[PDB]
């Protein structure tokens, strides 16, 4: 695999990708 | 955070890992 530039929907996506049926929190800072 | 690093910097696969429950 590669290192990754990922921002706004874009890391959503690789999240889901990567957890798939596992699941996955999105937590950004306040 | 990785919301963050992703975005400003660079972050892999395996560190997003970390975010899966
Ligand atoms: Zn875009």
């Amino acid at each position: 695999f590669v290192n990754q530039h990922l921002c706004g929907s874009h890391l959503v996506e690789a999240l889901y990708l990567v957890c798939g049926e596992r699941g996955f929190f999105y937590t950004p800072k306040a | 955070g990785i919301v963050e690093q992703c975005c400003a910097s660079v972050c892999s696969l395996y560190q997003l890992e970390n975010y899966c429950n």
